[PDB]
Formats: structure tokens, C-alpha cells, sequence
């Protein structure tokens, strides 16, 4: 309130609680320390550069499924002769 | 009353042509005008004598530059970059922030363009060199059936050469055929993928927090030798910092520098090895100055802010109270510095980016 | 009371929430996310930040 | 034939060979993206978007008296930039 | 050999192909290239 007593000490003792690092501190403990998540922050710390295997993934099966369908086609050639 | 610090408050170009307060310019010299023009008074623009901002000598007890001519009644008010601390709260009166700060961290442009082989493992995927040698015996394998034990040799060592890679069995010739689209893919999309960083070539950066400095070696860091700045960790109790404190007390060559042209020198000389922990405002002002070569990363470690300083029971304590929180609000505070920081600034960041080419 | 911050209705021009509860008597002290406004600054006083 | 001895050595050189010329190509096409990516100078836009290229005005007359009294958004930036463009953005003559 | 008619075919065919891999080389190349040209919403101005 305008003209209080508690004016100029509360004032101060906010300064004070600040250059301690106390209100830092207390910032911390409901933020962060009592905070649910470092988990995706720990991963927000870096994700990185380049290509994926994905992609290259889906042209690797293709290829085992052609070296499947030769060595069924080769066991049927072998059968006729 | 106020101190010769930019772009706070400069001498002008033709200063020597000039006077009064036509004299100077700057953040505060705007600020200032505002100040004045809402609390309705005319001014007179002077710099303290020492050149210091606000400090009290244990011996004699004495304040001196600017927080001490308010105090002995050289001046009327403080209108400057001062610092709302404890101890000059408790002589003197501080109207709200007009800025708020922080200690920040500096390090150098990278411009990091190394050989590391490691720029030709990174294309393509150790995971997918991986699977393709694994297919690729995997087809040697599959072609070796197709064709006692030296004679196995001696087929596995020929269908090893036609894996190293370059009649009508429809048998295995689909494998050859498959695989030969198999590899095409590989090699186109190796290319592509090469074009891209070749291209684009954004530069990264190790270092993204205060954290970053205290969990890595590789990169020294320092303060300055006296200041609220060395001080700070010296008292902190935090974890982090407390750790960073235990190194630069100990670190040797001292990471401590004497100036702060001394600590951005030793930024720009360094390839990026050394990191400089000043002021934001100063910090933001240099990254704004040729040859730009130097960036802030991260949040501030503190809170601080600046306020316009006067007597204690002063007639314009009130009235520049409130002139300041009527700036802000106007947006005319922002204003300022964007006026003085990046609109007066030689390095566009964004633009600066814009028109670097390879 | 009524859970606000502290504004101020125009027509009665009456101030509500934590700052008006502090105009007007109700409390002494109000220890809350108040932002320091100028609107406000004029009727009470903020702390530093 | 099949002397896995120098066989492998073609092998070799033709993975050696293969990573060259798509390094080549690669390296081809970046020059060439960006040769593309270089706009020519358009529109007023263009100019403010972009820093590499000064430009300005009279230094006296309706043209330099037009941003600065102009409060469109383009022409605002353009000003901006001119007020406070160092060395001088701005001439003496047309000429 | 050299059937000329069969011939041709194959070159033909060969530069047909020649081309359609040429072009997905260079699209894929423009995907990432695309792919790293989206920068993430950075600041206020990026908005
Ligand atoms: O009230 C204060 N305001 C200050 C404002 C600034 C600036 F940022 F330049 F505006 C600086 N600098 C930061 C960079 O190094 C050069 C000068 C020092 C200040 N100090 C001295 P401290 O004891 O080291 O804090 C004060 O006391
Ligand atoms: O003094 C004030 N302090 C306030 C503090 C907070 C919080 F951050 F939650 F602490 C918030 N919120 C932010 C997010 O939305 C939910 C509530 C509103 C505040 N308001 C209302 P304004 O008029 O919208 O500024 C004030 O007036």
C-alpha cells in the first residue's frame, strides 16, 4: 500500500534475497528440481547431422526378396533337369 | 550525471564543433530527453570525473563516481548503464529497470571447415556401410550356391569378384540384376546426400548453455580479474557455477583477462578454444561490431537491470519513476536499444548469413 | 476473493483483485506474480522486480 | 579371369573411382544451386530483404524526403537502413 | 554383335535409362536440400 511501513524494508530485503541467489535458487526448485521433465531435455542437449537408414532400409529388403525369389527359382531349375 | 560507455553514451563524430549536450549520443542521451521531456525539466548533459559508476572505498568509506556525486550533491540524477545493487540502494534511490541484463557467455563465429575424415563416414550412415557389406556377402553367398573344398575356395573367390562389383542363368541373374538397382539406389542417394552440406552448409556450435562449459575442458574460459562479473561465481552457491568457479580459480595461463577488449581479443584469437563470460548488454553490442566475429549463446546466468539513479528523497524520484515504466510500455525503451544495438550495428546477423557464399 | 491480479474497471473505476485489496485496507502486503505496471505504480508500490 | 590378387585391386579402384565422380558431381551441383539462388535485384522488396547490395538516394529532394516520411512497411525498412548506412548511402549529384 | 537393329535398342534404351537415374539423383538431392532449407522457428521475426 502507498506510504506503508513495510515498504522500504520489503524493498530491501528483495535485493538482498536476490544478490544471496536465493530467489534464483527458489526459481530452480519449482522450475527445474521439482520439474517432471529433464528427460527431453537431455535430448534437446543435441540431435545431429546427417542421413537416416530408414530410406536405404526399404531397398535392402527389396533386394533379399530378389535373392529369395532366384533361390527359388534355382531350386526349381535344378527339379526339371 | 552520466559515463562515457557505448553505445550508452558516445561522443559524436564533430563533438569538437559541438556543445552542450548536442555533445554526445547514445542509449542514455535518448533516454535522457524522454526522461525529461515527461518529467518536464531542462537538463545538462555532464560525465563524472573518476569515470567510475558507483563503488564504496572500505577504508575511507567514501562513494565515488557517478552513485557518489549523488550523494555529495554534484549532480541531480543518474542517467547511465548503473547497476541496482543492495549496497547503493541504501544511499540512493533507483527508479525501476529500464533494462534488464545478465551475465552472458561469448565465444567465437564457427567457422569450423576441418578436414576429419569423419565429413565422409557422416553421408553415409556407419549403420548403412554396415548393411550394405552385409548384403554384399550376402549376395556373394547366394551366388556361390548357384555354381571338393578348394573348389568351394576357389568359386567363393570368384563370386567375391563379381560381389567387388562393376550366361542366362535366370537364377542368379535377377540377383545380379537386383542387386545392381540395389546398389544404383546406394550410390545415387550417397550423392544426393553429399550435394546437401555442400549446399546449405550451416555452421553448428558445442557450446549451448553455461552447462556445456562446466561438463567439457577443451574449450578455456575466464571472466574479468575484478568486477560484479568474477565476483558472482566467487559467491554462488549454485551448483553449476560453482563448479566453473573451482576452474578459472585454479586454471592456468590465468583465464582471467585485465579489460574487456583484452577478453574479446583472446575470443578472437583463440579458433574458438577460449569463451568470455561478460555483461549481455556489451556482449549483444559487440557481436554488432566488425569483423563480427562473435556470438552470445544462451540464456543470462543472472538477473540484473539498470535504473536512472537519484538522491534519496528527491523531488523526481517519483515523477522518473514512473517516466521509465511509461517508456517501456510505449515500447519506446525497446525502441532505443534496437535503435543502438542492431539498427545502428554494422553485422545483420540474419544478414550477414544472407550474403556469405562458398 | 475474486482471484484476480489488479485491474481497474473503467466505469466505477474500482480496482479488483490483489491490488485493490490492498487499496482499499483488505490486506497488507500482496506477495504474488503482480506485474509492475504504471497503471499500478500510481496507486500502490512494487518492489523491485 | 578370376586372380583374386589383382581382382581385388580393380574392385578397389572402381569403389575409389565411384566415390570421386560422385564427389564431383556432388560438389558440381552446389555451385550451380547456389548460382541459382542468387536473385537479381527485382522489386523494393528485394533490396531490403538482402544486405549485400547497398543502395540510397539524394541526399536532398522528394526521393529521400519520400522514405523518410513514408510509412509503409517496405520503404520503412529501406529508410532504416539508409539513415544509418555507413560510408554515406546517400550522393550529391544525379550524376 | 553388332546387330544393328537390336543395336540402337540398346543404346537407346541405355540413354533412356541414363537419364531417369540422372533425374532422381538430382530430385533426391533437392530433397534434402529442401529438407535443411526449413529452418526452425528461431526467433519472433521467424514467425
Ligand atoms: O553499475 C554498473 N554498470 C555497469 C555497466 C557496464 C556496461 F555493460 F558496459 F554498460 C559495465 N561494463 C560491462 C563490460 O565491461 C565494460 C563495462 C560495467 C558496469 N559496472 C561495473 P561492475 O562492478 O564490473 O559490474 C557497474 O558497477
Ligand atoms: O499482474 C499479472 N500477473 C500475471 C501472472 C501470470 C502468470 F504467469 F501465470 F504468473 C499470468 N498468467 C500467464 C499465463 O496465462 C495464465 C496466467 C497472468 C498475469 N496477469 C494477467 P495479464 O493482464 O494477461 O498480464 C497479470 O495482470
Amino acid at each position: 500500500p502507498k506510504g506503508s511501513s513495510l515498504g522500504t524494508p520489503v524493498n530491501l530485503a528483495v535485493l538482498k534475497l536476490s544478490e544471496q541467489g536465493l530467489l534464483d535458487k527458489l526459481k530452480n526448485k519449482w522450475w527445474y528440481d521439482k520439474g517432471e521433465c529433464g528427460a527431453k531435455d537431455s535430448g534437446s542437449k543435441e540431435k545431429t547431422s546427417a542421413l537416416s537408414l530408414s530410406n536405404v532400409a526399404g531397398v535392402f529388403y527389396i533386394l533379399v526378396g530378389g535373392l529369395g525369389l532366384a533361390m527359388l527359382v534355382a531350386l526349381i531349375e535344378f527339379c526339371y533337369k | 550525471t552520466t559515463i562515457l560507455e557505448s553505445p550508452y553514451v558516445m561522443m559524436k563524430a564533430n563533438h569538437a564543433a559541438l556543445a552542450g549536450n548536442e555533445r554526445y549520443e547514445g542509449y542514455c542521451v535518448d533516454l535522457a530527453a524522454e526522461i525529461a521531456k515527461h518529467c518536464g525539466f531542462k537538463y545538462k548533459l555532464t560525465i563524472v570525473g573518476d569515470g567510475k559508476y558507483g563503488a564504496r572505498d572500505a577504508d575511507t568509506k567514501i562513494w565515488n563516481g557517478m552513485v557518489g556525486e549523488l550523494v555529495y550533491g554534484k549532480a541531480d540524477i543518474a542517467i547511465a548503464p548503473l547497476t541496482i545493487t543492495l549496497v547503493r540502494e541504501e544511499v540512493i534511490d533507483f527508479s525501476k529497470p529500464f533494462m534488464s541484463l545478465g551475465i552472458s557467455i561469448m565465444i567465437k563465429k564457427p567457422q569450423k571447415s576441418k578436414p576429419g575424415v569423419f565429413s565422409f563416414l557422416d553421408p553415409l550412415a556407419y549403420e548403412i556401410w554396415m548393411c550394405i557389406v552385409f548384403a554384399y556377402i550376402g549376395v556373394s553367398v547366394v551366388l556361390f550356391l548357384v555354381s571338393t573344398n578348394e573348389f568351394g575356395i576357389f568359386n567363393s573367390l570368384w563370386f567375391s569378384l563379381g560381389a567387388f562389383m562393376q550366361p542366362r542363368s535366370l537364377s542368379g541373374r535377377i540377383v545380379g540384376g537386383v542387386w545392381w538397382f540395389f546398389t544404383l539406389i546406394i550410390i545415387s542417394s550417397y550423392t544426393a546426400n553429399l550435394a546437401a552440406f555442400l549446399t546449405v552448409e550451416r555452421m553448428v556450435s558445442p557450446i549451448e548453455s553455461a552447462e556445456d562449459l562446466s561438463k567439457q575442458t577443451e574449450i578455456a574460459y575466464g571472466t574479468l580479474d575484478s568486477g560484479s562479473t568474477k565476483e558472482f561465481f566467487r559467491r554462488s552457491k549454485i551448483a553449476v557455477f560453482d563448479k566453473m568457479w573451482t576452474y578459472m580459480r585454479s586454471a592456468e595461463p590465468s583465464v582471467f583477462v585485465r579489460t574487456t577488449a583484452e577478453g574479446v581479443a583472446r575470443v578472437r584469437k583463440s579458433k574458438g578454444k577460449y569463451a568470455y563470460l561478460l555483461e549481455s548488454t556489451m556482449n549483444e553490442y559487440i557481436e554488432q561490431r566488425k569483423p563480427c566475429d562473435t556470438m552470445k549463446v544462451g540464456g543470462n546466468l543472472d538477473s540484473k537491470g539498470y535504473g536512472i539513479a537519484t538522491p534519496k528523497g528527491s523531488s523526481l524520484g517519483t515523477p522518473v519513476n514512473l517516466a521509465v515504466l511509461k517508456l517501456s510500455e510505449q515500447g519506446l525503451l525497446d525502441k532505443l536499444k534496437n535503435k543502438w544495438w542492431y539498427d545502428k550495428g554494422e553485422c545483420g546477423a540474419k544478414d550477414s548469413g544472407s550474403k556469405e557464399k562458398t
